[PDB]
């Protein structure tokens, strides 16, 4: 695309031509595949591979920032998310960018914001919410036609992270005032009421009864959903910017501002550095088998890390600042989100 | 002229080259049911959409099946086995 | 019962083939153990996915087949797919006056020009709501063309008119055709409202007064969509004038009188068009081809339909009442005028013609309707046919070549190059037309050819597809002449149409892989179907159009290699493949087997081992062969016209009279100069018969693969006297089996003695230490046969890799390539082998991956690779964490070095600076390295321009990421 000088494909030549001829007057860009007897990766001389490879394959304009995004694989759909309203795109033509999006979900009132968006593991939800919006809303995808279903009423509160757990039917909130809500879909009924921390957290992760929350005031937190016991704290030396829990193993990933990187485990106060750059880490991910994660930081790069000591595989640089990245399901696809756009990258190993 | 809901997932892309087979007009009626409650279900968890028909007649039942031809091959082997399965069940009762 | 083995089946879909053996294994383990319910063995074994699902439920019950599934996929360390069926079994297991007088009038104005110029039970429904729980407001409908979305929309108000429709929601219907807004270029709803009426003058606030009471019809969005890409303000206010194209986007967007509901009619490119604009719409959808294709073959070129099509336009075109009569000067203008109204049409996207274009050009209505009978389609033939006979860049161009309606006319333009078709169009004219667009076309596939990559198989399909269309067999082999080896999938009984046809006439055709499933017709026994009769169910035409392509698949006489990616076979399938295999005259060598499943057709494979005198190679990989399946193998090898010098099993499980029958054929085979046994379980027990094999004086095997064997130290010791007797073995592996110390020792002791006659030996993963290192050095002094070692992913230390070297740096040492990897290396390693590479003179290969070396090791790499007397060829280096100085040095040794060909730096932190460094050695003339190893993109530009232009200097030099390019084929090729 952008990188390349000129992006083709097989049949745009024949096109050019059979114009010119009417007017009067590799090489070639593949499309992204999705079964698996095509993908056809040479055997090394589901699976836990550390990726070898990246190419650029799509370009999606917004019109405007872009402050989130999602994907998923089971449904090709992908999610982009902006201060006036959420874009549904499509990834099953074929065209190097794309200006017409499947859908368009626009927030009409008076001083009324979108800072956060959400997908459930499903893919049959989708959370949202902002600043001055009455309540945080939840849109059911698997429906004939796109509309709400229910909502989470939270009056006077900015929220600025959200969390879902599917399997027990809790959702997860947190806002500027420093306070985190539970809520249950069932009843769409508040449960519990987390508070004591003026500053408030920016990233929230949950698996089990822990939920594991860090912000500007360099401290790491542990809340258990069970009982009413105080929270553990970690002391670090700068400000957290995110988080991620890793699935197979108790690993707890975090970014620290000042270009290092860290893992902490739940069982005992283990620490070690994994990577150290001179940027500001913006966001980590990390790949749904565990083996790799993917960072994207304020000095315009995207790069992929291993696991067991924190070399980093390879990178690819970028002409704006990137704030958002995102990992599919099916191990094969990251979209990240930079000015005004959003690209889809392929892996392949 | 007949017409058919859509849902707002299925790209119109895939809409072209439907697959096309026949079935027993009852068998139809044990696999999906008189009221056919469970086609939506299907069609999520496929990804694909199907309509039935029945005949004037009453004796054979029209399936099409939308998506890419691989789906449609998964689809109809898939179906064929359970209509075999119902068949031997009431050969054997 | 269905509907919940519907998803279980979806789910193990995603399961691999090995996944699926082990996930067999397991519940075989599982119902040999439990004894309230028994699974017979055999019943679980012949099962696929399906049947296994199906039998699961059948036995166990819906949950408990459920549960089960969730255990064992738990077991296998899955956890996605446990949750995902976690779900799917949540949902599919069950739960346990004037207004009177204004419709009137509406009624007779549409009645008189509907004059002159079932589905009501969903349109009444339209506005119903769902079992989900929604009232949608807007409904979009979206067909085919031949359907009237005008008649539809006028039927709907007429039946509102009499109020047999949609009679107790709604006071008021508004018709807005969107051609008429387009005919004045200022208008509001204000004058719309009025023009409606028969008086002409409307309460405004009645129409104001309420929401539910009004209702909008739009018609052919598509038709326009210049004027509406403008960009405007949307307005809020009714009243007030703006372009129309303005209030339709206003009242689209929902924003201009947001409470009243809608409804519009439009086509495919216009939903694709208009998606972005409605807001949570319901999508309806409604289904003249048939018709027009029964009209043509009335008015009868059956190969293919572009013939059709040809001869229902050549006929028409015909003068009426007269023969084959040559078209005057002005009929000529008014057809080429014709078709370029149609081709216009197609790039806009339009299929509807107003009166002022056709004015515009000039043609008659008259002869117009006499040109055309009815369509799209005939609109795209008219655009090739044009073909054979404004603004640089536009919307059009990129509209147009979007290619879903745009492939009709390409595929006319390309079935119109053939001569049959061509000559009644040259007697219909009378003159001869010469075209360069067979040159374009012929151009375009040659282009496809020439590309690097093995052909891309969605475009190889649709290249046959064409070239099929084109029928002409000089012009197919000179756009085939380009490539050598094809990608096929084949999904239709169409694709094994025209692969058979097309696929006779690439003349340098070598090597082929097809991707077959779902085309075997459904099994004669247990899946009939009444629509298919005993002609379809059994003898299909798919049946001789398989046997069509298996006999031109054999009779080929340039390929040499025939590959199965992924298929699907049943018994008869094979059983024609292998029949028109064993003819003598087919010509392929080497043939692949390992992700095919081919199971039930294995009895009839060994036919063309004992018959086909050419073949060479075979492989078959992850089937399960019976001991009946063995013993005709012995049997088919045995036989003394046999000639396969190659033979690969991979994971079949045989027993222990298996490896007997073996051992026997590997005594008596003259031919078989290769065997291996990877992942097969090889007891003791199995090894001794090898060994006895190998005593013999007649074997001749001179290749031995045992991978993850399990042997032992026993086995060792029997391997060791068999290689003491023995003098035929050359090549050897033994990876991934914890052989020890131990056996290490006693191998070591056999080679010890100067007769051994082996020259590679690889032994990756064997638990390895210090000792056995020392062991191997003490072996290698003296030793002159021996050539490569390999001893990778052992933690054989310093002290280690300082034996091997003390022992190597000895001069009458001849070995010359040994690559060590993950073995836990250190700085003072690499400063002793640095002397060794300096000093030594028959070393010409070395490999250092995923070691720690540091900047100091590789400087003192450097300082040895600095001598002039160094005659290292390859360096391999990766994840050794090398920095800027340590890069510096390096650069400065390629600029004094020169016998260093190949070299690989990747996984590693390089500063801009660094890379200037590097480039600037590497456009030294001092230097030639042929082979490089660095990612492009992963460098800023400036970097990558740098790269661009040490490359144009120096062209022979190749940079490619990835390593092992172009490198020797037998290295990779011996080990598996």
């Amino acid at each position: 695309l952008f990188w390349d000088k000129e992006p083709w494909f097989w049949h745009d030549t024949l096109t050019e031509q059979l114009w010119r001829i009417f007017a009067g007057v590799s090489r070639f860009l593949q499309s992204i595949s999705w079964d698996p007897e095509d993908f056809e990766d040479a055997w090394k001389r589901k699976r836990l591979a550390v990726p070898c490879k990246l190419e650029k394959m799509r370009i999606l304009a917004h019109g405007e920032l872009v402050l989130a995004t999602a994907i998923s694989s089971f449904t090709r759909h992908v999610f982009t998310c902006g201060r006036r309203g959420i874009k549904v795109w499509s990834l099953t033509g074929q065209v190097a960018e794309d200006r017409f999006p499947e859908s368009h979900l626009p927030i009409q009132t008076p001083g009324a914001f979108l800072r956060t968006c959400l997908l459930s593991s499903n893919s049959r939800s989708l959370l949202t919410g902002g600043y001055n919006l009455a309540s945080v809303s939840v849109w059911d995808l698997a429906a004939p036609s796109l509309h709400v279903k229910e909502q989470l009423p939270c009056a006077g509160l900015n929220c600025q992270a959200l969390d879902a757990n599917l399997d027990a039917n809790l959702a997860f909130a947190s806002f500027t005032s420093g306070v985190v809500r539970i809520w249950d879909l069932r009843d769409q009924s508040v449960v519990r009421d987390l508070k004591g921390y003026p500053d408030g957290v920016k990233s929230i992760v949950v698996k089990g009864y822990n939920i594991w929350t860090g912000g500007p005031d360099a401290c790491l937190r542990c809340w258990d959903q069970r009982t009413i016991m105080k929270p553990l704290e970690y002391q670090f030396k700068s400000q957290i910017m995110s988080l991620s829990h890793s699935p197979q193993e108790d690993w707890v990933l975090l970014g620290m501002a000042n270009g290092q990187q860290w893992l902490q485990s739940t069982s005992g106060s283990q620490r070690h550095m994994v990577g150290q750059k001179d940027s500001v880490i913006l966001s980590v991910k990390f790949s749904p088998f565990g083996q790799w994660w993917a960072s994207v930081g304020m000095d315009d790069f995207l790069g992929v890390y291993s696991m067991p000591a924190g070399t980093k595989v390879f990178e690819v640089p970028e002409m704006s600042p990137v704030t958002c990245c995102d990992v599919s399901s099916n191990n094969r696809l990251v979209v990240t989100g930079s000015g005004e756009h959003a690209s889809v990258y392929q892996i392949t190993y | 002229p007949q017409i058919r809901i859509r849902p707002w997932w299925f790209p119109v892309q895939e809409l072209r080259d439907p697959l096309v087979f026949y079935l027993e007009a009852w068998l139809a009626d044990e696999l999906f049911g008189p009221d056919r409650a469970i086609i939506p279900e299907m069609e999520w968890t496929s990804q694909a959409l199907l309509t039935v028909d029945i005949v004037d007649s009453g004796n054979l039942v029209e399936i099409t099946v939308f998506g890419r031809p691989r789906v449609q091959n998964r689809v109809k082997s898939m179906l064929l086995c359970l209509a075999w399965f119902h068949r031997e069940h009431r050969a054997r009762a | 019962l269905t509907f919940s083995s519907y998803g279980l089946q979806w789910c193990l879909y995603e399961l691999d083939k090995e996944e699926f053996q082990t996930f067999k294994e397991l519940l075989k383990k599982k119902s040999s153990e439990s004894t309230t319910c028994s699974i017979p063995q055999f019943e679980i074994e012949n099962a696929n996915v399906e049947c296994l699902a199906l039998l699961l439920h059948e036995y166990y019950g819906a949950s408990l087949a459920w549960a089960t599934s969730i255990s064992i996929f738990e077991n296998m360390n899955l956890r996605t797919l446990s949750e995902k069926a976690r779900d799917d079994m949540k949902r599919h297991s069950p739960e346990d006056g004037d207004t009177w007088d204004y419709k009137s009038h509406v009624m007779t104005k549409f009645a008189e020009e509907e004059d002159v110029r079932p589905e009501m039970q969903t349109l009444a429904g339209a506005f119903d709501s769902d079992r989900w729980g929604f009232r949608p407001r807007t409904v979009v409908l979206h067909g085919k063309s031949g359907i009237g979305k005008s008649a539809l929309a006028r039927r709907i108000v007429l039946c509102w008119a009499q109020g047999g429709l949609y009679q107790g929601m709604f006071s008021y219907v508004f018709f807005l055709p969107v051609r008429e807004m387009q005919r004045k270029k200022e208008s509001s709803v204000t004058e719309f409202i009025s023009r409606e009426w028969p008086d002409s003058q409307a309460p405004v606030t009645e129409i104001m007064s309420r929401p539910e009471r009004l209702l909008f019809i739009i018609d052919g969005f598509d038709d326009l969509g210049s004027v509406l890409n403008n960009d405007t303000k949307l307005c809020k206010d009714w009243a007030e004038k703006q372009p129309p194209f303005t209030l339709i986007r206003s009242l689209l967007r929902k924003v201009l009188l947001p409470e009243s509901f809608l409804i519009v009619t439009v086509r495919d490119v216009g939903t694709e068009k208009l998606k972005s604009e409605v807001v949570s719409p319901r999508y309806l959808l409604v289904r003249a081809v048939g018709s027009l294709i029964c009209v043509a073959l009335q008015l009868q070129f059956n190969q293919t339909l572009t013939g059709l099509h040809a001869a229902f336009v050549f006929h028409q075109l015909t003068p009426r009442g007269v023969v084959r009569r040559c078209l005057n000067l002005e009929e000529r203008v008014v057809l080429k005028r014709f078709c370029r109204m149609a081709v216009e049409g197609v790039w806009n996207r339009k299929s509807v013609f107003d009166g002022d274009d056709l004015m515009v050009q000039g043609l008659g209505e008259s002869e117009l309707r006499a040109l055309f009978h009815m369509h799209l389609s005939l609109q795209d033939f008219c655009a090739a046919l044009y073909y054979v006979l404004k603004t640089k860049r536009s919307m059009e161009l990129k509209q147009a070549g979007f290619h879903i309606h745009s492939l009709w006319m390409k595929r006319f333009l390309f079935g119109l190059v053939s001569e049959d078709v061509r000559r009644p169009l040259e007697v219909l004219l009378g003159c001869p037309v010469p075209l360069g667009v067979k040159q374009k076309l012929l151009h375009w596939v040659s282009l496809l050819g020439q590309q690097p990559n093995a052909t891309t198989p969605g475009d190889t399909l649709d290249a046959f597809h064409c070239l099929f269309e084109t029928q002409d067999k000089e012009f197919v082999r000179l756009a085939l002449n380009s490539f050598q080896e094809v990608w096929l999938p084949i999904n239709q009984n169409l694709d094994l149409i025209a692969s058979s046809f097309c696929l006779q006439h690439c003349p340098y055709l070598r090597k082929i892989r097809v991707d077959v499933k779902g085309i075997f017709p459904r099994d004669e026994s247990a899946e009939a179907c009444p629509v298919v009769p005993l002609w379809m169910r059994d003898k299909t035409l798919i049946e001789e159009q398989w046997e069509d392509f298996c006999s031109m698949l054999g009779t080929h006489p340039h390929l040499r290699q025939l590959d199965l990616g992924s298929s699907i076979l049943t018994e008869r399938a094979m059983k024609t493949l292998c029949a028109k295999l064993r003819h003598p005259t087919c010509k392929i060598q080497t043939l692949m087997f390992r992700n095919a499943q081919i199971t039930p057709g294995v009895q009839h494979l060994w036919r063309i081992v004992m018959a086909n005198r050419n073949l060479r190679s075979l492989n078959l990989g992850g089937t399960h062969l019976k001991e009946e399946d063995v013993r005709m193998a012995c049997e088919a090898l045995k036989h003394p016209k046999c000639l396969l010098e190659s033979l690969r099993l991979d994971c079949c499980g045989l027993t222990h009279a298996c490896y007997l029958k073996i051992s026997q054929i590997l005594t008596t085979s003259p031919s078989l100069k290769s065997l291996s046994l990877a992942g097969n379980k090889v007891t003791d027990q199995g090894v001794m018969p090898l060994s006895d094999a190998l005593r013999v004086s007649q074997c001749a095997l001179q290749k031995l693969i045992l991978e993850d064997c399990g042997i032992t130290a026993t086995g060792c010791q029997s391997l060791a006297s068999a290689l003491v007797s023995n003098r035929s073995l050359t090549h050897l592996c033994l990876s991934n089996n914890s052989l020890g110390n131990e056996g290490v020792n006693l191998l070591c002791r056999s080679m010890r003695l100067p007769h051994c006659s082996l020259q590679r030996l690889m032994l990756n993963q064997c638990h390895l230490d210090t000792a056995g290192c020392g062991f191997l050095a003490l072996a290698l002094m003296g030793n002159s046969w021996l050539t490569h070692l390999s001893l990778s992913m052992n933690p054989v230390e310093d002290n280690g890799v300082k034996l091997l070297c003390e022992v190597m740096r000895e001069p009458s040492c001849h070995l010359q390539d040994l690559e060590l990897v993950k073995c836990h290396l250190t700085a003072a390693c690499c400063e002793s082998l640095s002397c060794v590479i300096s000093r030594s003179r028959h070393l010409k290969s070395l490999d250092l991956t995923d070691n720690a070396l540091g900047d100091g090791g590789v400087a003192a790499l450097c300082e040895g690779l600095k001598q002039k007397n160094s005659v290292l060829a390859r360096l391999g280096l990766k994840a050794c964490g090398l920095t800027s100085d340590c890069c510096e040095a390096l650069s400065l040794a390629l600029s004094c070095n020169r016998h260093l060909t190949s070299l690989n730096l990747v996984q590693n932190n390089f500063s801009p600076k660094g890379m200037m460094k590097l480039c600037s050695a590497f456009a030294c003339p001092t230097s030639n390295l042929q082979i490089i190893g660095l990612w492009k993109w992963q460098y800023p530009v400036q970097i990558r321009k740098l790269l661009e232009e040490v490359q144009l200097l120096k062209p022979r030099v190749v940079i490619d990421g990835s390593w092992h390019s172009f490198d020797e084929d037998d290295r990779y090729w011996w080990k598996n």
